[PDB]
RNA sequence: CACCCCCGUGCCCAUAGCACUGUGGAACCACCCCACCCCAUGCCGAACUGGGUCGUGAAACACAGCAGCGCCAAUGAUACUCGGACCGCAGGGUCCCGGAAAAGUCGGUCAGCGCGGGGGUU
RNA sequence: UCCCAAAAUGUAACGGAGGCGCCCAAAGGUCACCUCAAGACGGUUGGAAAUCGUCUGUAGAGCGCAAAGGUAGAAGGUGGCUUGACUGCGAGACUGACACGUCGAGCAGGGAGGAAACUCGGGCUUAGUGAACCGGUGGUACCGUGUGGAAGGGCCAUCG
RNA sequence: UCACAAGGCUAAAACCUUAUGAAACUCCGAAGGGGCACGCGUUUAGUCCGGGAGUGAGGCU
């Protein structure tokens, strides 16, 4: 997207499976400060909760 | 609480005065209501958190916070912000308060003949909001800081004001003369 | 006159006077017979033509009223860059339509108050009197 | 005010589930739980109350909610979808379902 | 639905609406009564809701009266117009033949059709 | 987005106004609940406007921003739980010269709210975007040159 | 909804009688126009697949 924009940065959600996974979206960054948990689907299974990854 | 019994005593006071065909047909009071609307100008954490212990201690009962109606005028207004607080009294604790009011509320009135007896709500009801703080059994100086206001709306099953008038004033009210 | 705000631009078009066509305001009254275009000072002027004729001083109704925008580009240049800033205001009058109403005066007052009026204006003319009730 | 009762009408999309609604009305101490194909203007079942209830108020649920069901079973009305109005879902109407839920 | 009438519910989305008004109580509705818990109030049994009456017909609801308002709305006639032709430098206008409103006037109307239920006709 | 645009879609102009290159972790999914702008009277600070009260009250408001269409049986206002802002797909159509783009029932794995029938693969909608190429990164074990390995490459993902 | 002619009336804003203009107003709203069907009655074209193109400056009522 539009580089030096500080607010919404694109970051992805990393599984705690491990299987190899990660999704992508936008956190506002006035808003969580620390990171995102998240309860999305997963290929290699059924079900997992993500991490907000670096 | 005995006031009940008290309305019970104006319910064929009027409907041996008047000519009604029932008892229910006699104008009852739903809601006492009171609005605590410093507002306008007073922002502090400190008026609110005074308004919330006086009208919590007063009438015992919690106070819901009424905002900004999104009414930001060219002076000092926005969107959500507390400008008027609000506790609706009704039927028990209304007439609790209520005698609170005719028993400890009226003598105490520094300079009182009795109150406006012009014609209120065109619909026959009532409203009488009143100034000073300094008049009260519950609002103690010695409980608080600088010097407020209430204002109250009583409401009134009345067709015309004449019986409204009749009503509030046979319950216990004094009419300035 | 002009008016007061608006949209500030336009277009043109014609066919026949909507209303009102009829003797409201006064005892006798001039109406337009072509489907010009009036301007603020072209009723301006039979404002004060009558006014002048009616002395102190009659009772004077303009029926009609500038709400169109005209314009003109800058003198000068080749076409494109724009549309023309706001020359002047213009009326629409349609045929049939009456411009003018006034009483308060005589029958005589009214032929020459509307002789020198109509002395003023793109189009031929006729002055009458009321019997038009539609509704007055 | 009426606006609930509206809402959860059109909430029953009248006709075009397919099934069968399937009315109330504990706002007095006579009810009514109806049963309605609402595309035919019918009405199929009918466990009143007001013919001699039982003697309970609002104990009187699950009951005339296991004489509609019942009424049912015997027309063969299998299948439910449950309309109300006004009404929360928690007590009364609440129990009129449990014993209807699996009461014909 | 056997006759009225009330309770729930629909087709119909104002000729079906509102105000003025009179009838209406154990026969259904409603208000009413109380609520420590179910359950609920951004505060309060006001509302959602749990206990059950008498009481009231007042309020709300239902019915009937009612043309003051809203709603609906002709025929005639006109605007405009398909397609035939034409005039004026032009802004625009006409003729023949069909289609043809809008608004106004005449008026019209307190809707009309169902299903089930309860309840009465010494 | 709106006229211009001649009542179907479409249509030019250095014609006439205005807006976008984001925002939202709740402003989304579900569940439940609430109703608006104003004017009149009457009311402690106030007193044109604040707060409360009543009578009026189908939209004269509200929708994060532009207007048009839309909306009160909610899309508007408030809470409970929540990650359907989900992989594997795609019946059938809208649209475009192509490339794109737009809508979508239904099926599976597997979930979320409801007690349920249900509803959901983002928001009332239509702006919030950049084809290839070369490269970064997380998987993947298809290719890897006499052979088995590794470089490198492919595929899914994705970042500039 | 923006505009606006007179007059009422009040403290002017509203609102009443009288009154009118609108591409970006719309309680209303044609004539025509378009999709689908039928062919009830005529006439000839259509559509697909494959070869070759040219044209892509238009002009007037
Ligand atoms: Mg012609
Ligand atoms: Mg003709
Ligand atoms: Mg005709
Ligand atoms: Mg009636
Ligand atoms: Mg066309
Ligand atoms: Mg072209
Ligand atoms: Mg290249
Ligand atoms: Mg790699
Ligand atoms: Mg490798
Ligand atoms: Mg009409
Ligand atoms: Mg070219
Ligand atoms: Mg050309």
């Amino acid at each position: 997207a539009a580089a030096g924009a500080a607010p919404r940065i694109i970051v992805k959600m990393e599984s705690s499976a491990g299987t190899g996974f990660y999704y992508t979206t936008t956190k506002n960054r006035r808003n969580t400060q620390a990171k995102l948990e998240l309860k999305k689907y997963d290929p290699v299974a059924a079900h997992v909760v993500f991490a907000a990854a670096a | 609480q005995l006031k009940t019994k008290y309305n019970d005593q104006v319910r064929p006071a009027l409907m041996q005065q008047f000519g009604y065909s029932s008892v229910m047909a006699v104008p009852r009071i739903e809601k006492i209501v009171v609005n605590e609307g410093l507002g306008s100008s007073k922002e502090d954490s400190k008026a609110i958190d005074k308004a919330a212990k006086e009208l919590a201690l007063i009438t015992l009962q919690k106070p819901i916070i009424t905002k900004a109606k999104k009414s930001i005028s060219n002076f000092k207004l926005r969107q959500g912000m507390p400008v008027g607080i609000k506790v609706t009294l009704r039927g028990e604790r209304m007439y609790v308060f209520l005698e609170k009011l005719i028993n400890i509320g009226l003598p105490r009135i520094r300079d009182f003949r009795g109150i406006n007896p012009n014609a209120f709500d065109g619909r026959g009801n009532y409203n009488l909001g009143i100034k000073e703080q300094l008049i009260f059994p519950e609002i103690t100086y010695d409980m608080v800081d600088k010097t407020r206001g209430m204002d109250i709306t009583i409401v009134t099953t009345a067709k015309t004001d004449e019986e409204a008038r009749a009503l509030l004033q046979s319950m216990g009210l004094p009419f300035r003369k | 006159k002009r008016t007061k705000f608006r949209k500030q631009f336009r277009g043109r078009m014609t066919g026949d006077a909507k209303g009102g066509d009829y003797v409201a305001f006064g005892d006798y009254g001039l109406i337009a017979m072509e489907p010009a275009w009036i301007k603020s000072n072209q009723i301006e002027a039979c404002r004060i033509v009558m006014s002048r004729h009616f002395r102190r001083g009659g009772k004077i109704y303009i029926r009609i009223f500038p709400d169109k925008p005209v314009t003109k580009k800058p003198a000068e240049t080749r076409m494109g860059k724009g549309k023309g800033a706001v020359e002047y205001w213009v009326s629409v009058v349609k045929p049939g339509r009456v411009m003018f109403e006034v009483a308060g005066v005589t029958e005589e007052q009214a032929k020459e108050a509307f002789r020198l009026a109509g002395h003023k204006l793109p189009i031929q003319t006729k002055m009458v009197k009321r019997e038009v009730y539609d509704e007055a | 005010r009426r606006k609930l009762r509206t809402r959860r009408k059109v909430r029953t999309t009248t006709a075009a589930s397919g099934k069968l609604r399937l009315s109330v009305y504990r706002s007095s101490k006579h009810i009514y739980a109806q049963i309605i194909d609402d595309s035919r203007g019918q009405t199929l079942a009918a466990a009143s109350s007001a013919a001699l209830k039982s003697g309970n108020k609002t104990d009187t649920a699950a009951a005339v909610g296991k004489a509609l069901a019942a009424a049912a079973a015997e027309k063969g009305i299998k299948q439910v979808v449950f309309d109300r109005g006004s009404y929360k879902y928690h007590g009364r109407v609440k129990a009129l379902a449990d014993a209807a839920r699996e009461g014909g």
